[PDB]
């Protein structure tokens, strides 16, 4: 859950 | 007037991005190899936001849209290389201000990766691939990526499914003298994943060696 | 009654070969290894005249049809293994004599590749593979196989169209249900490329270190 | 033209 990928997945 | 997921997909494709190798450094395969991965970084974002307008991506599982970015982003940025060059010969536009020839392929220890990518370039050549068809094949290749961790197997087949269907229609509207034309298109993606592959063992060999400055999200995407 | 080129491949097709592991040798790595590349050394002389049954392939130059060969050897091999564990689960018939679970793949350090090969099984078994659609893919691996070394570009094109036409005409005909049958098994070639990628990379690691022993043919294949 | 695929290619 620290991943740069996972992040910019969930960004709006 | 074709296929809505092929439009679809034509007004989601990304600007242009500039590689910007630092004029103040000296020409050497660190440089370029250091200009490309920082290109593949900045892309890999680009792409991320892009895979969000496919048609049912966002509503997989977050676990299963890391999956498939994951095991398809190589292809995905190879893709992308291969439609720039298609009006050029025995070169490859990483970018509008990068296009390597033959000789810095060799400086930078990528002649061999290079020359797949050329193959990959001098098919769709003869086969005179459009924007349109180019689109389609990078959202099936993220669909069709393979991933061993896929938690909804059946949702992935059913994007899948969506995107081959629209390659079909858009062939079958565009392309009547050539009714395997869709099938032909499906054929070349063996060589993508193949020349994908030895891009990512090339460059975690490169990641290995330690010499070569990689940014978050590139490493994150080869680690994987 | 369906296309004369599919009734032909499975006319083609060759008869069953036994590994036959020399039962006075221990169980071990170095066992397993020598037993699947004696295994892969003869299905390589039955794999070469089955393609000369192939429409149009004894009519390439012996060197495209060489180039074809060396390109395809490993996806042809695989696809055998896959097609014959269809009915298994989570097991790999190399040969009626030579199943290999989980267990065996990890002593013969092979758990990485027998996973994918399970992973191009567990696909086909959803898909519910037919034998006619097996030796139509095989085929099609062939002639779609990727050289970088072929003299005549077309004449490799007419064999995949030839192919892929046999291909799309059996789905017309036998799979109604599914208009887009054809496209789905052309879309599992770019994992076997994959998965073959990875088997002969293992074996010439393999080969390098020197402790398995290599018939003539095998080693050529692995050399090309 | 040592080639045991050549050989098998050629062989009738
Ligand atoms: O093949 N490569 O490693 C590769 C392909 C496409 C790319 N676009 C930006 C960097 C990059 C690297
Ligand atoms: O994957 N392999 O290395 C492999 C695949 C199929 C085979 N059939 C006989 C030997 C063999 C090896």
């Amino acid at each position: 859950n620290n991943s740069l990928l996972l992040h910019l997945l969930k960004s709006q | 007037p074709y296929n809505k997921i092929v439009s679809h997909l034509l007004v989601a494709e990304p600007e242009k991005i500039y590689a910007m190798p630092d004029p103040t450094v000296p020409d050497s395969d660190i440089k370029a190899l250091t200009t490309l991965c920082d290109l593949a970084d900045r892309e890999l974002v680009v792409i991320i936001g892009w895979a969000k307008h496919i048609p049912g991506f966002s509503t997989l599982s977050l676990a299963d849209q890391m999956s498939l970015l994951q095991s398809a982003w190589m292809e995905i940025l190879i893709l992308g290389v291969v439609y720039r060059s298609l009006s050029f010969e025995d070169e490859l536009v990483y970018a509008d201000d990068y296009i390597m020839d033959e000789d810095q392929s060799k400086l930078a220890g990528l002649l061999d990766l290079n020359n797949a990518i050329l193959q990959l370039v001098k098919k769709y050549k003869s086969m005179k691939l459009e924007k349109e068809e180019f689109v389609t094949l990078k959202a099936i290749a993220l669909a069709n990526s393979d991933s061993m961790h896929i938690e909804d197997v059946e949702a992935v087949q059913k994007l899948q499914d969506v995107l081959h269907e629209a390659l079909q229609d858009y062939e079958a509207g565009q392309h009547m003298e050539d009714p395997r034309r869709a099938g032909k298109m499906l054929m070349t993606l063996p060589l993508l994943r193949q020349t994908s592959t030895k891009a990512v063992q090339h460059f975690y060999n490169i990641k290995l060696e330690g010499k070569v400055p990689m940014h978050k999200l590139f490493l994150e995407m080869l680690e994987a």
